[PDB]
């Protein structure tokens, strides 16, 4: 028996996977950002 | 659902063969340059 | 790529065992399973044998793509008879599996000369898929009858074979192409498939009738059909031709016409007269579409039908399924006139949607089509001897 | 190999565009006894640890993790790791070093009231995040600094730490009969 | 010499007269069907497969004849006598089927030494290679009792290895670089098609004439009709694979395609299902093809052995392939009988066929037969009147 969560497996893992994709992109842009100026 | 069975199989089959392409084009176009 | 071919034919085949593995379990109709066994491979195979340079691509590409045909028609139609679950095989299941492969046969027939042996898998699996779900629809939906499937295959095959040929077409090859010919050798092999075909079609229109009356009825309605058929293909090709000469595309093809336009009435009691005149009909129909239709397709619709597909399969089809309309009106048959009208139109109608889907997957450039130059010639994908 | 093109990913781009060609020989290359035998060799070798630190990663993590989940990630990370990798000699696996990690972890989860099997998932939720920005980075240009010292240190200890453990084994057969 | 051929044949038929006089007296229609797909395959597939030679299509079509009408006859003495224990016996469809049988061992036989001897020859290899072949049979049914309903060891395996042997002794040095006239032609490969389709299309008859009527018949049908659907994919992907520019090659299709019908023969009645069938035949057409494409040219030059259809391909390694199959099959409790007794039918087909294709080549190598020169070796003129237009 396990307890119910709001987001189900693959509603979560996608959820995480997306908050990870941004924080990547976040860094790469800061990183172009970066170097040029 | 025989109709259902008879499209997951031809996506799953569909699925593969892109996706070998795709790796394989894309292996190509990063090892040519 | 050149490996291509061989990763699609062994990811298939590999599908295949898996299928069979999940779905498939384990006498008086082997001899007719035998006879539409020969029409399968030796009569479609070496009747497209006519081009002087595409005879192995003719016969191979038949044999490869009947085999791939067998068994995922076996697998697409026992799902279908099955709702999804497990399905034993008998010789009915061998039966329908190898007029699966006769319907892609027909339709490659169509588009031969011009696709690779890739493009002749992907074919295959999508023509198999659309054809079985739309014999399904016609079979158990309309319950109409076409015990000898003029309309199931032969309009089916062609329709698809012509709509793929369609989307498939080239502006380089509308006026001719200098591969594209018979020689002596070539129409004398040819004859061995047409010779085949029209002495083993009996089998072909009477394999799954009902046994009885339905099965003798079948069985002798087609013989005389055939018979009719080829002395009115013969007194057709030399009316068409200079000083009345015969054409040996005509003699290989429409001598066959009356297989194709008495399957849906096969069973039926149209009697032995009307099986004749039905024949006839169809052989003449046959003709005149090879001399006057296929030029009009080629040259201004831009379908091109190497092997005149249209005129033995899809006009006699057509002329099959109003036969079987026809029939229905003067009580030869039980079934509804409705329902004889809609499976025609449903098999016409599922061929064009299906033949233009599987045609523009067909069209991408992935499957090592041959260019224009090199079409209609085995040596784009087989090793050739130095001699004829 | 271990030089920085300063392009995001390039270290990534170049390894590709270095191992992928060679791809059909690395196929026809295999067409030797030598090569069977080394399968029969190396499935030995690399069975044996997977059974062993399965039992162990087991009984100290509750049957959590043990030896079935270790075989499948071996088999199915050596699979793609054959397939894909740039340097397909690498053999992946389960180890020490990686044993004595879980068992803190499973100790940490035990204390603090926490599921071990969830925190792992987040453990491995970070490591993805980590992987990616040092190969966006080309953090693995910081290997070049490894030279035949430190390689060689690493080596002698960790086969003088297999030949040790693998005396140990049969000293504790001797004390158990 | 210039009666050598008519005689020996005259000799042979009256022998052949005055045996069935002396021992042959006179289900049926059910199996008739069959038969005459098994005839087909004897006269017209396994003819016509071995007419790719430019220049001994006539040979190769006829003498397949020849051999096939001696065969029967003396396969249909042999067989009898053997199971008789010399006594009178009568003769049924199950005696002509069985008959056209050892047809096919002998004929299969006949691919390894194809362009490279003399009718007269042929004559002495069928009446010598029936004897050991019918000995090893009745071992393989009657003593070892182990189940080959399609005979992958004891027609496939047996003929492959007697021609095998047979060719290694009859070995031509003049031969091992190559012939001008070992080359296909155009048409040739077209009437090769011809003999390939007719002996895909009626190998489940091959595999069924002899098993028992209901489950296990249909079960041979339906293995051998899917192992050869899966071997043509497999055949036509390898030979794509190992050739140059991926380029079909038509030996390839021409024999490979039947190395699943071949290799399920063991297999064939035995409750494998049909997907089993399928990996049977799919292994088969890739063992066939790596077979032609890397084992034949090491096996014409190393070992001294020219094969010219390549029947080690299509029938040596698939009916050995078929016999572990089988011993794999009772060891998964799909079949009855030992795996001793599988293991020993495999190792006296091979040992049989090696050691009578020894004897058999030896009386073959004496200079009395009228055997070609390496020059004339594959060339109809030397025994057909050719016409000039090709």
């Amino acid at each position: 028996v396990q307890l119910a969560h709001h987001f189900s497996e693959p509603e979560i893992t996608l959820i995480i996977f997306g908050v990870m994709a941004g924080v990547i992109g976040t860094i790469l842009l800061i990183s172009y950002g970066i170097r040029r100026l | 659902a025989p109709v259902v069975i008879i499209l997951i199989i031809l996506c799953v089959m569909a699925g593969i063969i892109g996706t070998i392409l795709l790796i394989s084009y894309s292996i190509r176009r990063l090892i040519k340059a | 790529m050149r490996f291509t071919f061989p990763l699609m034919a062994i990811v298939l085949e590999i599908a295949m065992i898996v299928l069979f593995g999940l779905f498939v379990e384990y006498f008086e109709l082997y001899p007719l399973f035998q006879d539409v066994h020969v029409m399968i491979f030796v009569g479609f195979g070496f009747l497209m044998t006519f081009l002087k340079k595409y005879g192995f691509s003719s016969v191979g590409i038949n044999l490869l793509v009947a085999a791939l045909g067998l068994q995922w028609g076996t697998i697409v139609q026992g799902i279908l008879q099955s709702q999804g679950q497990k399905f034993n095989i008998g010789i009915k299941n061998m039966i329908n599996a190898d007029f699966s492969a006769a319907t892609v046969l027909i339709s490659f027939g169509a588009v031969l000369g011009k696709t690779s042996p890739t493009q002749m898998l992907i074919m295959t699996i999508l023509e198999i898929v659309f054809f079985a779900h739309n014999e399904y629809l016609v079979s158990e939906i309309f319950k109409a009858s076409d015990i000898g499937a003029s309309m199931t295959i032969h309009a089916f095959g062609a329709y698809f074979g012509l709509a793929v040929a369609g989307i498939l077409y080239r502006s380089g090859l509308r006026k001719g192409h200098e591969n594209e010919e018979s020689a002596y050798y070539s129409d004398l092999f040819a004859m061995i498939g047409t010779l085949f075909l029209w002495m083993f079609w009996p089998s072909f229109n009477s394999a799954i009738a009902e046994p009885g009356d339905k099965q003798c009825r079948a069985i002798v309605n087609t013989y005389f059909s055939l018979a009719a058929c080829v002395l009115t293909a013969f007194a057709f090709s030399s009316l068409v031709e200079h000083r009345g000469k015969l054409n040996m595309v005509h003699i290989q093809n429409a001598t066959l016409a009356g297989g194709v336009a008495v399957g849906t009435c096969a069973d039926m009691a149209i009697h032995p007269f009307g099986s004749m005149i039905i024949g006839s009909i169809a052989g003449m129909v046959s003709v005149l579409g090879y001399k006057f239709l296929t030029p009009l397709f080629t040259t201004k619709l831009r379908i091109h039908d190497t092997c005149g597909v249209h005129n033995l399969h899809g006009l006699p089809g057509v002329v099959g399924g109003l036969a079987g309309i026809v029939a229905v009106a003067m009580g030869a048959s039980n079934t509804s006139m409705a329902m004889q009208a809609a499976a025609l139109g449903s098999s016409i109608g599922t061929a064009v949607v299906g033949g233009l889907m599987t045609g523009l997957i067909l069209k991408l450039p992935l499957w090592g089509q041959p260019s224009d130059q090199n079409c209609y010639d085995d040596s784009v994908y087989w090793k050739v001897p130095k001699t004829r | 190999p271990l030089q920085q093109t300063g392009q995001l990913f390039g270290g990534l781009v170049r390894d590709i565009r270095r191992r992928y060609p060679y791809y059909l020989s690395d196929i026809t290359d295999a067409f030797s006894p030598q090569v069977l035998a080394a399968v029969i060799f190396i499935y030995f070798a690399a069975l044996s640890p997977a059974i062993t630190f399965g039992g162990l990663l087991g009984e100290k993590t509750r049957n959590q993790m043990g030896v079935s989940e270790l075989l499948i990630s071996t088999a199915v990370q050596g699979i793609l790791f054959a397939l894909l990798g740039a340097q397909p000699l690498l053999v992946v696996g389960f180890s020490g070093p990686l044993l004595v990690f879980e068992e803190a972890f499973f100790s940490f989860c035990e204390t603090n009231g926490l599921e071990y099997i969830v925190g792992r998932v987040w453990i491995g939720f970070w490591l993805i995040l980590l992987v990616v920005l040092v190969v966006a980075f080309e953090g693995s240009f910081l290997v070049r600094f490894i030279s035949r010292y430190t390689q060689e240190i690493f080596s002698f200890l960790i086969s003088l730490i297999f030949i040790y453990e693998t005396f140990s084994k049969l000293i504790k057969i001797f004390q158990d009969h």
